[PDB]
């Protein structure tokens, strides 16, 4: 890369160098571009190169777009609010977080105060997840973010606990990719409280941080956050072990460090705590993100480990290592496993997991996954739908559509959910005028609210799923 | 002896038998049709 | 402001499992009982290590029924063996009703509370374990309190959703006013598993052992008789049976009970058998002399 | 006392008991966990319904050096006795690995308590192999022909399992397995014959190298053992018998039933290849007027 821009000094011009490096940092990966800036110093670019490569540019510019264009239909806001009660604990959850799509990239304090009633009712966990919808509009302005959620971070709300902490995890929902300043911030408060967090009070707030940590660190490989959070997941917290181990495979991504592997490996043995154990099975899949062949080790050992909690975790750990190559492998594996193993959250995993394998090849997709929505089992069902979705997110092939309409109907409950999810996933922002069906699919959503014969499962998905499809 | 022979000569009228029967509906399904 | 409020999901062990089955089994109908004992763990995990029951009251459920005297001589029993742990629960069965919490196991099950409000209340059916279906649900106090502000949403906070609604009417109502029920799953060991899952010494022994060759002749005759007289109901079948209308076809020429599948089926579970048979007189001969 | 235990059936409770207790009183590496073992004998059949642990202290250096305390034992079963007063006393799990001529003086203590002779089960806990876990052993004084002044010593007695209604449900909610002890389709049971073979060689060779042992290392001349073989030799089948020319007969009537059943399933599925033949004929119209159906659409 750097031997490019060589080239290019001795031809230098602004237009000509600033459309490659509009090129270039869309495609890189954050690790390419962290290495290439120190380069380019020591060769004494222009700062205007690096200026770019810093990618404060690109922000500001999303941000005015977003600003203007953004068009708000103000009507489903008055109506989710009316039609499916917030003081119903899953209710509110769906409402949220539908909300946080619709209003992405740009501020908008238009919904809470409308809604003041609505955010009174929040309650529990459901009003740390209010909390945390709120960093998802605030996403992008990276300046005015810790201005606009400075009321809620620490030391400014003493209400509950539950906002405290909430505050710091979308802390980091606007921060990833920016956020290596934004670390230190997020570190003290994980050091402090390095061990006691056997304190009720004090768990809660430590949550939010450790996802929030996981956020503004994700790829960089920062060693002095990976000990930091093992400290508390040694320390067996109920939940926020939960989000130390997911915290560490986000930070560290890709790096696949034999020690870092092997050390959570030991550590699933030992827990019994059932979230900690999954999140750590889930936690070594993140390591090993396009490990390939270096993983295979680690990818044996799990599948012939009898638990439950092991097996879950294989599945992505196989999908995530060879994402995006049709290798021979990796497909014979996924499909071998879903259908023999008894147990069901390790079946509907495997299902799952084929998508990100075949990310790269949507093409032979509809028609390897009409054998598994055709199997009646129940599980297997319910992922096919959510398997659809990820591989076929971007484009419209009309074959993925039809395979996904017998699943909206399927009497289980929890099919009917995923489905209605997978449609909008698929059909994300596509013109109803070029496809009809779109505005159909719509329309069901809201029959479904209607509908009171429905499970708040339907319920649920249905709203989040209309979210998705209005999206920023 | 005698019945070993007829035993196998069964099976592979049973393969014959098979294997013709699956072929066309293979086209048809593809195909639109009411 | 507190905890979750996620009702546990009853970890069974399998020896719990075991001993609560046989303790119901042997005291049905008349109502049996005891207390569990388990550790807590994480928000919402309780294993349930162990039970023992307490002698038979005539008063059956009833705090008059705890007996104190009993309970902790029996505490101090298993102390000295180790196996002590801290009281988690209560578990009854109730066989000549289905699985809700009566009036008088409420009074119960709140000076439970008082050890552990995460404590539980088991309901074991045992009169319907003699199907392949163990009849096993578990209930945990909601306070009346929680019911009247309307605070209700708290407990039933981030989870899954499956919940059991079988059972309804009064004891819905009952347990809609007055507990939750949640999910029971089994964990054990693989080591228990296998234990359990080997069986006798002639097991891997048998393939050797061999039908009376008086029952063999018995059933070769059975099988060639009775298709012969399926095999009427079939040449009558399809002497017409290709006209139109599907339903009528079937009542016409006895489509209904089909004679073709039920004949396929006969001859293939026989001939597969006939191939065993020999293997095995075949292999018996040669192998010892 | 009870020369009565011709069987032993054993309550896989018993089993899991055992295994559990064995790591709750927290025992480990050769160290005993001696526990009781109740239900019903004076019986030919004896039934071991359920067992419970004792606290059990084993001296490491020798096996003659033990503490138990015998006072707790009765202070136990008073309560259990409550809840089933059916059970009774009649002897004592030992946790294995294995048999010990310094049990013969443990039975002994047992002997005290019980009306009948204490069954000694050795309840394996290492699991070794998927054979049974259980030898069961009894101890009977009995004399001897060699010249032996009476024998006091164990013999073996066979172990099968039963489980209980309540029990045997429990076993099957448990498992998830396919199971392949079912001997159930032609594959399983495909498997099963081999299984035997094999099963027999481990246990044939395991007698003809200790054969060698006896007349080479100078282990006992033990004359049960070699008693028993000589009714092998004698009851050993023979050719050229006039049974031999029987299992001929019998042979040629099973192959005989396996052909006309071959041929009759291949009468039913030809009857079928005929009915996706109506089918694939009548959808070749179909798919001809679609054609038609579809320029009217477009």
């Amino acid at each position: 890369a750097l031997q490019l821009f060589k080239k290019l000094k001795e031809e230098n011009d602004e237009g000509l160098s600033a459309q490659i490096a509009f090129d270039l940092v869309s495609s890189a990966s954050q690790q390419l571009l962290e290495i290439l800036v120190t380069e380019l110093t020591a060769q004494g670019y222009d700062p205007a190169l690096l200026n770019i490569l810093s990618g404060l540019p690109t922000c500001d510019y999303y941000n005015t777009f977003l600003l203007n264009n953004k068009n708000i239909d103000i009507g489903l806001l008055n109506k989710s609010k009316s039609s499916l009660d917030g003081k119903f604990s899953l209710f509110h959850t769906a409402v949220s977080v539908a909300n946080g799509f619709m209003h992405a990239g740009t501020t908008d304090n238009s919904f809470i105060k409308a809604n003041l009633p609505w955010l009174g009712k929040a309650q529990n966990w459901a009003k740390f997840t209010a909390t945390a919808s709120l960093g998802v509009i605030h996403k992008g302005n990276l300046l005015e973010g810790k201005k606009v959620m400075a009321p809620y971070l620490p030391g400014s709300r003493a209400s509950s606990r539950f906002i405290k902490g909430g505050s710091l995890y979308g802390l980091g929902l606007i921060y990833a990719g920016f956020g290596r300043d934004t670390t230190d911030y997020l570190k003290n408060i994980i050091v402090e409280n390095s061990g006691t967090s056997g304190d009720e009070d004090v768990d809660v707030l430590l949550h939010g941080a450790s996802l929030g940590i996981g956020l503004a660190a994700m790829g960089s490989a920062n060693i002095e956050v990976y000990e930091a959070l093992k400290e508390v997941l040694y320390n067996d917290s109920a939940t926020s072990g939960e989000a130390a181990a997911l915290g560490m495979g986000l930070c560290m991504l890709g790096t696949g460090k034999p020690e870092a592997i092997h050390d959570m490996f030991t550590y699933s043995q030992e827990t019994q705590h059932g979230n900690i154990t999954r999140g750590l099975a889930v936690g070594l899949a993140l390591i090993n993100y396009g490990r390939q062949e270096l993983a295979d080790d680690l990818i044996t050992k799990m599948l012939a480990s009898d638990e439950s909690l092991l097996r879950y975790g294989g599945a992505f750990t196989i999908a995530l290592a060879y994402a995006g190559t049709g290798n021979n492998s990796a497909v014979k594996r996924l499909l071998h496993v879903a259908v023999s193993d008894s147990n069901d959250d390790v079946r509907r995993a495997a299902v799952i997991a084929l998508g990100f394998v075949l990310l790269r090849d949507y093409t032979t997709v509809p028609r390897i996954v009409q054998l598994l929505s055709k199997s009646h089992n129940a599980h297997v069902r319910c992922g096919t739908a959510f398997a659809l979705g990820i591989a076929c997110a971007g484009k419209g092939l009309q074959s993925a559509i039809d395979v996904l309409d017998p699943l909206t109907k399927d009497p289980v409950d929890f099919v009917r959910q995923a489905a209605m999810i997978a449609l909008s996933m698929i059909l994300i922002q596509q013109t109803e005028k070029l496809n009809p069906q779109v505005a159909d699919i719509n329309k069901n959503f809201l029959s479904v609210i209607t509908n009171k014969h429905q499970e708040g499962l339907a319920k649920f998905g249905a709203c989040v799923a209309q979210g998705i499809m209005n999206a920023g | 002896q005698v019945f070993d022979e007829r035993i196998k000569f069964a099976n592979q009228l049973h393969d014959e038998y098979l294997v013709s029967m699956r072929y066309p509906e293979d086209k048809k399904t593809q195909q639109n049709e009411k | 402001t507190g905890r979750d409020d996620t009702k546990e999901t009853v970890y069974i062990s399998s020896i719990a499992l075991l001993k609560m089955l046989k303790h119901g089994r042997a005291g049905v109908p008349m109502e049996v009982m005891g207390l569990m004992l388990g550790e807590f763990v994480d928000d919402y995990t309780v294993n349930v290590v162990d039970v023992f029951a307490m002698p038979q009251s005539g008063t059956g459920v009833s705090v008059e029924a705890v007996d104190d005297v009993f309970q902790a001589k029996m505490m101090d029993m298993l102390k000295q063996t180790g196996r002590d742990q801290m009281v988690v629960g209560w578990y009854h069965s109730h066989p000549g009703f289905g699985c809700w919490l009566s009036s008088v196991d409420v009074n119960t099950q709140k000076s439970f509370e008082q050890l552990n409000s995460r404590a539980v209340a088991v309901v074991v059916d045992p009169i319907q374990s003699v199907k392949g279906k163990v009849v096993i649900d578990a209930f945990r106090l909601i306070d009346t309190g929680a019911l009247i502000n309307n605070l209700e949403p708290r407990q039933t906070t981030s989870n899954t959703g499956l919940l059991n609604k079988a059972n309804i009417q009064a004891l819905i109502h009952g347990l809609n006013r007055h507990y939750y029920s949640l999910n029971i799953d089994y964990h054990k060991t693989a080591k228990e598993t296998k234990m359990l899952m080997n069986l006798h010494k002639e097991q891997w022994q048998s393939g050797l052992k061999m039908y009376d060759y008086e029952e063999k002749e018995e059933s070769n005759l059975a099988a060639t008789k009775s298709m012969v007289k399926i095999a009427e109901q079939y040449s009558k079948r399809i002497e017409e049976e290709k006209e139109l209308t599907e339903e009528e076809l079937k009542t016409r020429y006895v489509g209904r009970q089909d004679p073709k599948k039920h004949l396929s089926e006969t001859a293939d579970e026989t001939l597969e058998n006939n191939i065993v048979s020999v293997l095995t007189a075949g292999v018996n001969s040669v192998a010892i002399k | 006392m009870s020369l009565q235990h011709e069987k032993v059936t054993i309550a896989p409770l018993v089993l899991l008991s055992a295994l559990d207790h064995y790591e709750r009183t927290q025992t480990k590496e050769n160290k005993r966990c001696v526990g009781v073992i109740l239900g019903d004998a004076n019986s030919s059949t004896i039934r071991v319904t359920n067992s419970f642990a004792l606290p059990f202290e084993e001296d490491e250096k020798n096996s003659d050096v033990w503490f138990l305390d015998h006072n707790y034992i009765e202070n136990m079963n008073e309560m259990c006795k409550k809840i089933n007063a059916k059970e009774k006393l009649i002897g004592w799990y030992h946790s294995g690995p294995k048999l010990r001529a310094s049990d013969l003086k443990i039975n002994e203590l047992f002997k005290k308590y019980t009306q009948n002779n204490p069954l000694l089960l050795i309840v394996d806990v290492k699991q070794q192999g998927v054979g049974l876990p259980t030898d069961a052993y009894v101890a009977i004084e009995q004399v001897k022909d060699d010249g032996t002044s009476t024998e006091k010593t164990f013999l073996h007695l066979p172990c099968t399992i039963e489980a209980e209604e309540a029990e045997e449900i429990g076993v099957e909610h448990l498992l998830r397995d396919v199971r392949d002890q079912a001997a159930g389709g032609l594959s399983i049971r495909l498997t099963n014959q081999l299984k035997s073979l094999k099963g027999l060689q481990s246990k044939l060779k395991d007698v003809v190298e200790y054969l060698d042992k006896v007349i080479n290392k100078e282990l006992p001349i033990n004359h049960t053992i070699l008693g028993k073989l000589q009714d092998v030799f004698n009851l050993l089948p023979n050719l050229g018998t006039p049974d031999d020319d029987e299992i001929d007969v019998e042979n040629h009537d099973r192959i005989n039933i396996s052909n006309n059943l071959q041929k009759a399933l291949t009468v039913k599925t030809n009857d079928e290849l005929m009915v996706i033949y109506i089918s694939n004929l009548v959808r070749s119209i179909i798919a001809f007027d679609d054609l038609i159906e579809n320029k009217i659409q477009n």
